[PDB]
């Protein structure tokens, strides 16, 4: 429903990693599929992503965040790892079904 | 058109003994071209001490011409004929075969007789042979494979015929005398110890015709229609370590005692190690290889390559694998290997013999892709089985394994038992028969 | 014979160095060596490698 | 039965379809295309030998996983063998799971993906696979002899430059694949299977659009002379012309011409008599060796001559002894008798190389792709013997007189120049 789209944008908002200037898809722990979703990151994608988290730590480390106007604002969020995860996962799955088969 | 029928119109396997023993057998094919040659009994394993490698010295004259007709004749005849004579000897067995257009079938069988029989043994020839032989001896040393199975028969078998290498021993070709040749011809290459065998296009009627005609000689006593029984061949969990740490790269080779030619449980064993399967780092499959050890073997580069093996003889036999690694990667192979034998005696699963089976079955076919390979395979099968046995039987023997049936079978020759091992090179990494020993036992 | 052979299960693997990279003493281990004709290339996903 | 028939229809868009049926046990199917290293340029280099070990990458039907697991399965098998020109991907397995290795054929040939981590991963690879390639001496001396007789097109090499290894792009993976596997240059021959499903697959499946796309810069002889100096205390050495050319009319000549200098020992350890280049060599030198007839049917073009092998002080003695048995043949020195020799030894080895599955499917698909039909085993036989004892001679006088071109490999400090011949 259009209404809990409301609610994600919410969530986004209160979250607050936008306010470090990290994406959603930065903050995702590092688990084995997103290890190896990360490897098959374009260069560009790749080192875009290590600058915002290098940031995000520098501004944790100095207990500030960034000017209201550098947040990354709800739709202009970039979803760039979640094609990727979401294919390591599918080969993943076609294994595992294929090697109890 | 199925599998299952495909498998009943192959060309039955005609045979016929003839009168001083011979046996002569054969497969028609609608081809144009074919293979003919004899399969005898004989190899390594029938000499002693002081003349092996009379039958590979023998191979080495078996083609320098008769007394019928001298070197340059026979080669020139042969040639000119745009026919192919090869052949080899191992432990157990020797053969010489021929290959050409069906046409030439008879002054082929002739041909090959003159060999068997006339082999001229030229003095002058001896001694080039000597030189030649030798110089093969320093070239196949710098073969690591071979070298390690020799190593391999040599310890599994100490102190026994099969401990022998076929090339034979330095001192042996140096030494051993016309006379020698002569006699091991005159004493192995018999009649009842050989098999004529013709594969493509030939008629059995004529091709046994033929024979009767060149293979002469009928026996009068009782003992020249004896073929022999070898003293049994005693098996030693033993280990040899050729060490050298200037070579590239180890080779190690591990086995236990195989049942021999006759027994079915072969049958289960060749589908064991189909599940096993071998590997090299060639092979495209990578890490989704269907091979548990070959998968390892990528993830974590254990080895250059791996391969097992079932080498069966009359009465015994060797059961094992072999596998080329880096210095510093033998022991996890090893490991690893060794881990694989023992999921085989206690957790085959249905799915992985399901597969076993489907590949055991396209490398029997395989083993008949041709008329020399179909040659091949019907000389042994005589000279081994003491008959041929088809695809079609094969194959039910094959389909009766299941994942129970390889376990009990494993577990029988693998489990708890002493190894016979050999390895050659680099070799620090990999230690102490004890641990290898202690691999053995508890999945 | 348009064959570019005939003019231009099975099969054991082998091993090399990189970096840098990665015996023949007689007629007879070295005849039927000098180049039939083309040169062929193989790859299996199953097997060896292969050249002509 | 057995006593079958070999069928060959055409499709629309030019797909040829040659099929057999000799109800073996097992069943062969290929994909012949015209597609090699000789369509690549200076800017793609070695892009054809990655993609043939490509074929085990994930495509749009099939998982690299399930390609692989799939084919084992069923005990079948697929490779890809692949020559200056010409790539064939072939699989193997019993007659019942045909239809199963099929699907992971078509989707290699025609859906590749060359997932850029993929392709990432696998160019290392090429440095593998060419360094034991490059073990037998013979290969390393056919690239540089490509190269120093050709100026492109052919004289580009089977293994790809290592300055290109891992350089490669899935672009040029997919375009080189666009450009070449366009159903005009493509044949699925198949031993083993009714025609009927063998055409009922092709049609209902296979796309990649008809035409020829890239076309390959004809071949422009050179005549060079390329030598590595290497240590070896064994030197190979070839010495070649331009010769016949595929289906040419004085191609059967050099074939015969070849038989009649020496192809390849019949006798196991022996001295090859029917062999006049052998035979000459061994009077000419007294230490081991080996000397042949060296002879190479291209599209547009072709080469022939000798290749040797020789201790490196007796290399001279050897190559020049290899030549005189050249000249002396261009000069009539060709017996009516040493004519009628080869002419049997040829139509023996040629049909002797037919037993093999392997070497059936890979007669019947060379002519049904370069061709469009199958000639008759006696069509072959009668264009062999119909050539003259003055065809012959002639051909060896092309060779004598040609622009020659040569390469060498080892320790070559006794080893001849090309101008020195």
């Amino acid at each position: 429903g259009r209404l809990m789209d409301r609610i994600r944008k919410w969530y986004y908002n209160a979250a607050g990693f936008n306010k470090y200037g990290l994406m959603r898809d930065d903050t995702l722990y590092e688990d084995d599929d997103v290890k190896e979703a990360l490897k098959r990151l374009p260069e560009d994608l790749y080192n875009e992503r290590m600058f915002r988290i290098k940031r995000a730590l520098d501004l944790s480390l100095k207990h500030r965040i960034l000017p209201k106007e550098q947040w990354v604002k709800y739709e202009e969020d970039k979803p760039y790892l979640e094609p990727y995860l979401k294919e390591v996962i599918r080969e993943r799955l076609e294994r595992e079904a294929w090697n109890k088969k | 058109a199925t599998y299952a029928q495909t498998l009943q119109n192959i060309p039955e396997t005609n045979v016929t003994t003839l009168d001083n023993g011979l046996r002569v057998a054969s497969e028609e094919s609608s081809q144009p071209t074919c293979t003919v040659g004899v399969w005898i009994g004989a190899g390594s394993r029938y000499e002693n001490e002081k003349n092996n490698g009379a039958g590979y010295f023998v191979e080495h004259l078996a083609f320098k011409g008769t007394k019928k007709r001298p070197c340059a004749a026979f080669e020139k005849e042969v040639e000119s004929m745009g026919a192919h004579f090869n052949g080899y000897t191992s432990r157990e067995q020797t053969a010489f075969y021929i290959k050409a257009l069906s046409k030439d079938m008879p002054k082929v069988v002739e041909l090959l007789a003159d060999v068997v029989q006339n082999c001229a043994l030229e003095e002058s020839q001896i001694e080039k042979e000597r030189g030649v032989i030798l110089q093969e001896l320093k070239e196949m040393d710098n073969d690591m494979t071979n070298v390690t199975f020799d190593y391999l028969h040599a310890t599994a078998f100490q102190g026994t015929a099969l401990a022998r290498t076929v090339e034979g021993t330095t001192e042996n070709i140096k030494h051993l005398t016309r006379a020698d040749l002569a006699s091991y011809i005159d004493t192995h290459f018999k009649a009842p110890r050989m098999v004529l065998a013709a594969a493509g296009g030939i008629s059995h009627k004529e091709l046994v015709d033929a024979a009767r005609q060149h293979f002469s000689g009928v026996s009068f006593t009782y003992k020249e229609d004896a073929v022999p029984i070898l003293p049994r061949c005693r098996f030693t969990g033993s280990e040899i370590r050729a060490r050298d740490d200037a070579l590239p790269v180890a080779h190690v080779a591990l086995a236990v005692e195989g049942p021999g030619w006759a027994d079915p449980d072969n049958v289960v064993l060749h589908v064991a190690n189909a599940i096993i399967g071998r590997y090299d780092r060639t092979f495209g499959g990578g890490k989704h290889l269907s091979s548990r050890l070959a998968a390892l073997a990528v993830e974590h580069k254990l080895c250059h390559s791996f391969q097992t093996f079932n080498t069966s003889y009359s009465d015994t036999g060797l059961f094992g694998f072999h596998f080329v690694a880096d210095p510093l990667s033998i022991d996890d192979m090893m490991f690893c290997a060794q881990g694989e034998w023992m999921r085989l005696c206690t957790s085959t699963t249905e799915s992985e013999v399901k597969r076993a089976k489907n590949h055991l079955r396209s490398a029997m076919v395989a083993q008949l892709d041709g008329t020399t390979p179909v040659c091949e395979t019907i000389g042994s099968h005589l000279l081994n089985y003491g008959r041929r046995i088809s695809l079609e039987e094969w194959d039910s023997r094959i389909s009766a394994v299941d994942a129970r049936m390889v376990r009990d079978v494993c577990s029988k020759y693998i489990y708890d038992k002493c190894p016979a091992l050999a390895a050659v090179g680099p070799i620090e990494q990999l230690l102490d028969y004890n641990r290898i020993r202690s691999g053995m036992y508890w999945i | 014979m348009l064959s570019v052979a005939a003019r231009s299960x099975x099969x054991x693997x082998x091993x090399x160095x990189x970096x840098x990279x990665x015996p023949l003493l007689c007629r007879e281990s070295m005849s039927g060596r000098s180049a039939r004709r083309d040169l062929v290339a193989g790859i299996s996903l199953n097997a060896p490698a292969s050249v002509r | 039965p057995g006593a079958e028939d070999l069928e060959i229809t055409k499709l629309p868009n030019g797909l040829i379809i040659a099929s057999l049926e000799n109800f073996s046990p097992a069943s062969r199917i290929g994909v012949f295309i015209k597609a090699g290293s000789r369509y690549e340029t200076t800017a793609n280099l070695g892009t054809a030998h990655l993609l043939r070990l490509a074929s085990p990458l994930t495509t749009k039907g099939a998982s690299s996983f399930r390609i692989t697991r799939g084919i084992e399965a069923v005990g079948g098998s697929l490779s890809v063998y692949s020559t200056r020109e010409k790539m064939t991907y072939c699989v193997e397995c019993l007659r019942d799971h045909v239809d199963t290795v099929m699907e992971y054929l078509l989707n290699v040939t025609t859906a590749p993906e060359f997932r850029p981590w993929e392709v990432t991963d696998l160019q290392p690879q090429l440095k593998v696979d060419k360094a034991v390639a490059f073990q037998s001496p013979q290969v390393g001396v056919l690239e540089n002899l490509h190269a120093a007789a050709y100026k492109t097109a052919l004289a580009n090499p089977l293994y790809c430059p290592d300055y290109r290894i891992g350089k490669i792009t899935s672009e040029q993976l997919h375009h080189f694949v666009q450009n070449n596997f366009t159903s005009a240059r493509m044949a699925l021959v198949g031993i083993g299977v009714k025609h009927s499903d063998l055409k009922q697959v092709a049609e209902q499946f296979l796309n990649i659009r008809s035409g020829a796309g890239t076309s390959s810069a004809k071949a422009t002889y050179w005549g060079g002379e390329i030598r590595e100096q290497n240590g070896h205390s064994l030197v190979h050495a070839a010495v070649v012309t331009e010769g016949a050319a595929v289906g040419s009319a004085e191609a059967n000549a050099f074939s015969v011409l070849q038989h009649v200098l020496g192809a390849g020992p019949l006798i196991k350890r022996g001295s090859s008599v029917t062999s006049k280049l052998y035979q000459g060599v061994a009077k000419a030198t007294t230490q081991p060796f080996d000397a042949s007839a060296f002879n190479v049917n291209y599209s547009d073009s072709g080469l022939f001559g000798f290749y040797t092998i020789s201790q490196a002080a007796h290399a001279g003695e050897v190559i020049r002894a290899a030549m005189n048995q050249l000249k002396a043949a261009a000069q009539g020195g060709v017996t009516e008798e040493d004519v009628t020799k080869a002419k049997n030894q040829l139509k023996a080895t040629y049909l002797m190389s037919v037993e093999t599955a392997q070497g059936l499917l890979n007669e019947i698909g060379s002519e049904a792709l370069l061709s469009g039909t199958h000639t008759a085993p006696s069509v072959v036989a009668q264009k062999i013997d119909s050539v003259t004892s003055a065809d012959v001679v002639n051909a060896a006088k092309k060779f004598v007189s040609g622009k020659k071109s040569m390469a060498a490999s080892g320790d070559l400090g006794s080893t001849p120049f090309l101008d020195e011949l």
